[PDB]
């Protein structure tokens, strides 16, 4: 019930020593030889109550009330009480054996924690971290996973809920001992579980805010001390991050329920970046730790970040659930909380446009995964899981539920039933449960959907019947759908195509239109699959068959994921396109039309009239330049109206601008190959001349942008690779990438340009490159260790690059990943490593396969002995996993 | 534009104004020749900005005269077409002129490096002065007035700076050799007395005599000595009673 931890003596020697005592409520539990959960710590006495007494070190299994020397007068007498209190006993909290049941005690026992200790960064001041902050260490330990047994010796578990105190020296404090201020932290009331006790030990500066804003720097776009919080730094981020998470924190508060949390304020920590850590947003307690990334490129990704962020902090740690396979359920609140904040916050790129991309991309990145009720247990199964394709699964399944009724009885049945849980079920919460009380609250079923849903899914066949009935005006048609199909039970251990994934068909839209295009709408129940219905009351095609009844388009929710077929695909593409007051329906129609055929000029005009539109968006810009890029030519190459439109075209900027440019130059650029005397001119001139009408300060959608269109061009203008002065060309291109590399990385200072420009010039190089300066250029520029952001990159890129020979590469790669570790060396090495190492090794069994057999054919060299050896915490697990999986 | 001119102008600082010990002549050699062989003159408004601030609050040593005239020697001889346009050899000039107190409170007494760095000063000064056509150095009658005013108020780097800079300033302008040495009538017996103050460097003061009359020393005296004889009665008898002017350049003609 009560915690009262004593931590000193951290910084400088990089440790963290003091004794425990903590106050148990648990009531029940074990007792006795109690299993703490330890890691490479030194133990420091364990007194209770009269000396000590036998235990086990170690798993940590210390014994606790074994012998019959204590007394039991104190479980078995009872005090009197009001309101109908109770609180009796039984044989358990009486009785006579060991483990009793329903008794209370008091432990106490001194940790010493080394500098040895994996899970936490340690990095005291004293010639041992850097010039910068001398004074002051830095042990930043991570919290969501099992840190606390390396942090101290405690239970782990998420089974039991139990409060504790917060009185650590590094209500208010000052003076206490000398130089020491005791912290004093009640929060005896709410209880908390053993997954979020972590002791992260940072900068003492908080550079938090408020939320009263309005203008301040031109805006925009009962509280607490929101913002951030940096290292005597990052004042226009905490104001902007402050303003931002001030009203988005304001809005989710007033919107939702409740919060037991007056410390809105996040933090750049010098350990960041992490996978299941300093990614975007960290839980603790009352307090974000996010990366340094101060000034990279925020708008939709910083946006969709915090939103996520909030949301999930906000839905992730309100209700404890006794399963932890509540994923599509936290991920759905939170990406539900985070659209409708986001979408009444920020409108340039349409909320629904966005939702819709979010919705393809999630099922084509979907479309060959596995399951999502997966089989749980422990940091890299938490970031992978939370950062896979859970949190775009779920959005789908929320809308889907909100929409096959009524909204009142979602947003009621959720508000109303997150009261019941957060009033009177801490530790008692189900997903089975709440899902069952909603849908039995809100209609029924619901079965079919969540576990067909969550299952798989897919459709490519739609017919359609056209039937007209001059008797009695009866337009009947038809609607018919079919499909040509052909660790997750230790990675799918047999198969099944489904066969059918999606059981009810759900409902079917029928929006028809009338002549020349029209907005009819229509409610078909369909239901059952593979049914019937009925209705009724160079242009030489579209002239002869101008209005003949009404062309019903394509719909309205997607219930299986949808492709759309029907006849009359240029005169549907055309009217939907040209014809259409929704959002959903434009995009969908500029996409299949093209994504199909139609006319040459009346499609490049009509192109570029919508993609000009002052109506249009980046999404619906977007689209029509990728159409008109997909599709330059009716039949033979390149389009000269559309290419010369769109550079015409293209010669505060803004969203506009700085998306057509972007989306103009990575697919401008392609193919082309022949012609190297007005491809480079065209290429080269752009690249030598960007920027060259409207430079200010805005440089990253220009340098993403510049150095994609740059590799794509290079790489598939130069993939086969001099008639046309290719190889003069191609040496511009190389001296020109080396000189600007040198020159961005010596004499200057940057961060969100040279990775993505070396990255795609080696992409774009790759084969028929310098053999080999990569080898000593990377490992002089990770040996003289040059800028923050150039080490990983470089050793990622080699590592991913290099195959040829290999001699001594994994012992020069392990000893350079084994001495390099850090934050953004050590995660990046890692990970960067290992799928630099199976993307360059390598449908799924033969893969699998083939990897085994490369792997069989060169054994020599592995460690596993001292990868494995040396791989501890984070890396122990994950690489204890990953090497499980690859012996 | 703006990023590589700073950044030479900071590798410079840093560099040059920095200092080492065995590449430190190397470096300030081929810092010289290079910004003095290749280039451009784009850095010349940086450059001569921060050689007037430092040289004007500096005046420390003497291997910081001599570093900086070095450094302005090479880029003025081997430059481009901004020099005549900025017009520093005025203010540049005037400074090493008139400067004192960076050879006395920096080796005061035998202040060889000071020698060296008037006459390399007024080389400089000398070539820059005499590298006009037009009015490009129009500064005759601001020195002229400068070095009477300041021999006839005080004895301000005294003394050699200013005869080494006006006799090289005349010599590389006269295109006004005979007006510059001449000037007034008597004037050295007026100059000396009236300045003297018990001048202890006897040394100095007969090698400064012996260096006026040196370089006083010819078509026209050559000429006049060989169909006469330097006028002996002349020169003595007549003209005035200058034991200094008359031994001076009776000593050094004979």
């Amino acid at each position: 019930a009560h915690q009262k931890v004593q931590l000193d003596v951290d910084l400088a020697t990089q440790t963290v020593n003091g004794e425990t005592e903590l106050t148990i409520f648990a009531t029940d539990p074990s007792l006795s030889k109690v299993r703490l959960d330890a890691r490479c710590m030194q133990i420091h006495e364990v007194s209770v109550n009269l000396i000590k007494a036998n235990f086990i070190a170690a798993n940590l299994t210390v014994y606790l009330p074994e012998n019959l020397r204590l007394r039991p007068h104190d479980l078995s007498n009872t005090y009197s009480p009001v309101s109908n209190y109770n609180s009796p006993l039984t044989s358990n909290s009486a009785l006579m054996n060991s483990d009793r049941l329903y008794t209370p005690f008091v432990l106490k026992i001194n940790y010493s924690l080394r500098v040895p200790k994996n899970g936490i960064i340690f990095n005291g001041g004293s010639h041992t971290t850097i010039e910068k902050t001398q004074w002051f260490c830095h042990t930043i330990n991570n919290d969501i996973g099992c840190s606390a047994s390396s942090w101290m010796p405690c239970i782990d578990n998420f089974y039991e809920k139990y409060t504790w105190e917060l009185q650590l020296i590094v209500e208010s404090p000052h003076i206490l001992d000398h130089s020491k201020k005791v912290v004093s932290v009640q929060l005896y009331n709410n209880p908390v579980a053993a997954h979020h006790i972590g002791f992260f030990v940072g900068p003492f500066e908080q550079l938090p805010a408020s939320t009263f804003k309005f203008q301040d720097q031109s805006h925009p776009k009962a509280a607490v001390a929101a913002r951030v919080y940096f290292l005597p730094s990052q004042k226009e981020m905490v104001l902007n991050t402050c303003l931002a998470l001030y009203k988005n924190l304001d809005f989710y508060s007033k919107e939702f329920g409740s919060y037991p949390f007056s410390t809105y304020s996040m933090v750049f920590v010098d350990n960041l970046p992490t996978q299941y850590s300093s990614f975007a947003g960290i839980s603790g307690i009352s307090s974000e730790v996010l990366y340094d990334s101060g000034l990279v490129e925020p708008m939709f990704p910083v946006t969709e970040l915090l939103s996520l962020i909030v949301a999930e902090q906000w839905s992730g740690i309100n209700i404890v659930p006794k399963s932890l396979n509540d994923y599509w359920c936290v991920i759905g609140i939170a990406h539900f909380m985070a659209g409708q904040f986001l979408k009444k916050l920020f409108g340039f790129n349409n909320y629904k446009f966005v939702i819709k991309q979010r919705s393809d991309r999630i099922c084509r990145e979907d479309i060959g995964k596995a399951p999502l009720a997966n089989q749980h247990f422990r940091f890299p199964v938490n970031d992978a899981t939370d950062f896979k394709f859970i949190r775009l699964k779920a959005p789908l399944v929320l809308f889907i539920l909100d929409r096959r009724m009524t909204k009142t009885d979602r947003s009621f049945g959720l508000s109303r039933v997150i009261p019941k849980i957060f009033a009177a079920n801490g530790n008692c919460l189900s997903t089975s449960h709440f899902q069952h009380v909603c849908e039995k609250v809100a209609h029924h079923k619901l079965d079919s959907f969540f576990n067909n849903w969550v299952h798989n899914s897919g459709t490519p066949v739609l017919r359609v019947t056209q039937r007209f009935n001059k008797k009695r005006m009866f337009i009947e048609m038809g609607i018919r759908q079919v499909q040509g199909y052909e660790e997750a039970c230790q990675h799918v251990d047999q198969t099944g195509p489904g066969v059918t994934s999606q059981i009810f068909t759900g409902p079917m839209t029928i929006r028809i239109h009338e002549a020349d295009g029209t907005p009819y709408e229509h409610i078909v129940d369909l239901k059952e699959g593979f049914t019937k219905l009925d209705i009724q009351y160079a242009e030489g095609e579209e002239a002869r068959t101008q209005d003949a009844a009404e062309w019903i388009r394509i719909d309205a929710d997607f219930e299986w994921i949808c492709q759309i077929h029907l006849n009359q695909p240029d005169y549907m593409y055309q009217s939907q396109l040209q014809q259409d007051r929704d959002v959903e329906a434009q995009l969908d129609s500029v996409n299949f039309f093209s994504n199909s055929l139609r006319p040459n000029v009346f499609y490049s005009s009509v192109l570029v009239r919508t993609l000009m539109d002052n109506r249009y968006f980046y999404g619906v810009r977007c689209e029509a330049a990728k159409g008109l890029a997909r599709l330059s030519k009716e039949e033979n190459n390149h389009i000269g109206l559309h290419h010369l439109l769109k550079t015409l075209k293209q010669a505060f900027q803004r969203l506009f601008i700085q998306e057509t440019i972007p989306a103009a130059l990575s697919t401008i650029k392609i193919k082309d190959s022949d012609l190297f005397l007005n491809l480079r001119r065209i290429l080269l001139r752009l690249l030598q001349y960007n920027d060259n009408l409207n430079n200010d300060f805005n440089d990253c959608f220009y340098v993403c942008s510049l150095i994609r269109a740059l590799a794509n061009t290079i790489v598939e203008a130069g993939m086969v690779l001099l008639d046309d002065r290719i190889n003069n060309i191609n040496r511009e291109t190389v001296i020109e990438f080396n000189r600007r590399l040198q020159l961005d990385a010596a004499d200057v200072s940057y961060h969100t340009c040279i990775s993505d420009t070396i990255l795609n010039e080696k992409v774009r190089l790759g084969s028929e490159g310098l053999i080999n300066f990569r080898f000593p250029e990377l490992l002089q520029f990770t040996q003289e260790k040059y800028s923050v952001y150039v080490r990983l990159a470089g050793f990622r890129g080699l590592l991913l690059l290099g195959g040829l020979k290999n001699k001594s590469i994994l012992h020069y790669f392990f000893s350079t990943a084994k001495l390099e570790l850090s934050a953004l060396f050590k995660r990046g090495l890692i990970d960067h490593f290992l799928e630099a190492v199976g993307v360059a090794a390598l449908x799924x069994x033969x893969x699998x396969x083939x990897x085994x057999x490369x792997x069989x054919x060169x054994x020599x060299x592995x460690x596993x002995x001292x990868x494995x050896x040396x791989x501890x915490x984070x890396x122990x697990x994950x690489x204890x996993x990953x090497x499980x999986x690859x012996x | 534009s703006r990023e590589l001119q700073l950044y030479f102008d900071k590798i410079v600082e840093v560099l040059l104004n920095q200092e080492e010990t065995k590449e430190a002549e190397l470096l300030r050699n081929s810092a010289l020749q290079s910004v003095r062989a290749d280039p451009g003159l784009q850095l010349v408004p940086y450059f001569i900005q921060f050689i007037s601030e430092t040289i004007t609050k500096n005046l420390k040593n003497i291997s910081l005269l001599s570093t900086m005239l070095e450094l302005i020697y090479s880029l003025l001889m081997n430059e481009s077409l901004f020099l005549e346009p900025y017009v520093a050899i005025i203010p540049c000039i005037l400074t090493l002129l008139l400067a004192k107190k960076i050879g006395n409170v920096d080796d005061e007494l035998q202040k060889q490096q000071q020698l060296a760095l008037r006459e390399l000063s007024a080389s400089l000064l000398e070539r820059v002065i005499e590298d006009f056509g037009s009015s490009y150095s129009t500064l005759k009658p601001r020195i002229t007035r400068t070095l009477l005013r300041a021999f006839v108020s005080v004895n301000n780097t005294t003394p050699g700076t200013q005869y080494g800079a006006l006799l090289g300033l005349r010599g590389l302008g006269s295109e006004v050799i005979r007006i510059v040495v001449l000037g007034n009538v008597i004037n050295w017996s007026s100059t000396f007395l009236e300045k003297l103050q018990q001048e202890d460097q006897v040394f100095l003061i007969d090698t400064l005599i012996e260096t006026l009359r040196v370089l006083t020393k010819g078509i026209d005296n050559e000429r006049l000595k060989q169909r006469v004889g330097d006028l002996i009665a002349d020169r003595i008898q007549a003209c005035d009673d200058a034991q200094d002017i008359y031994w001076g350049i009776f000593f050094g003609e004979v």
